[PDB]
């Protein structure tokens, strides 16, 4: 599972540090819009791991 | 053999095995389930097949 | 609403539903009586 | 670092140039994925 | 998300995808491998199951993104799948 587990914890992370860069800006509303195009995958993955 | 003899299969095996039988169910209802589940979250005949 | 996703929570039930008629008991009337046990001995 | 600069060539050249080219492509990587499956 | 809510690209939009996050496909799978590293060998007395696990996704791992990522599909097939007819 551990293997699967960073996995998910890896895409959120590092996908806020792509937005602090492509366009420079560290605040909530870059944390909050980087998962308005992850969101929609980590729910389906949830569904079709299960 | 002669008559009046019989068989009986004992007596820890089985009923039904692993890579067996049991195997090709499994993976199959997988592929069924996962072809749903791409689908409630992207909408198309393309997407799941991918 | 939209389609697709309400047509996967129907597919479940395609499954989940004709899954359980093979395997599930298809007997006449359940059990209503009350279960009483029956000593039974015999002095010949 | 040099380890940065390193990973961002990859990326840019190499990597997604060499995805154009197998992308104008089709018919013979559909064979190799048929090759696979073998 | 690019196709639909911002420009089609026909074949540069799936293209401009992995443009940004091939990234995170190598660092989940190479962190991945070096998770199992110590279950295929290292230890091999203590628990002989552990090379039975770890050896399978190893090498399914090895071929789930040099390959995936690149020449086989995860790429092509959105291709001809969505494109290419309806």
């Amino acid at each position: 599972a551990i293997g699967l587990l960073v996995d998910d914890a890896i895409v959120v992370v590092e996908n806020v540090e792509r937005v602090m860069a492509e366009e420079g800006l560290p605040p909530k509303e870059a944390t909050r819009k980087s998962m308005g195009q992850i969101q929609g995958a980590l729910v389906g993955i949830a569904m079709v791991l299960s | 053999l002669p008559t009046g003899v019989g068989y009986d299969w004992t007596g820890m095996s089985y009923q039904e095995r692993l890579s067996g039988n049991q195997a090709p169910s499994l993976y199959a209802i997988s592929l069924i389930v996962v072809f749903l589940c791409l689908a409630a979250l992207y909408e198309s005949w393309s997407i799941p097949f991918s | 609403d939209r389609p697709i996703f309400a047509w996967v929570i129907a597919i479940i039930i395609m499954l989940a539903g004709g899954l359980a008629i093979l395997k599930l008991p298809v007997a006449q009337y359940p059990t209503i009586a009350p279960p009483a046990v029956t000593i039974s001995a015999s002095y010949p | 670092f040099g380890w940065f600069n390193r990973m961002f060539e990859k990326s840019t050249h190499h990597y997604t140039d060499s995805v154009g080219g197998i992308l104008r492509s089709t018919g013979r990587y559909l064979v190799l994925y048929l090759i696979i499956v073998v | 998300d690019l196709m639909d809510k911002e420009g089609k690209g026909l074949i540069e939009a799936t293209l401009d995808a992995v443009r940004m996050r091939l990234r995170p496909i190598l660092m989940t799978s190479l962190a991945f491998i070096l998770g199992v590293m110590p279950l295929v060998i290292s230890t091999g007395a203590g628990s002989g199951a552990q090379n039975a696990v770890g050896t399978g996704v190893m090498g399914g791992m090895v071929t789930a993104t040099v390959l995936a990522i690149f020449f086989v599909p995860v790429f092509f097939v959105v291709v001809r799948r969505r494109f290419s007819r309806k």
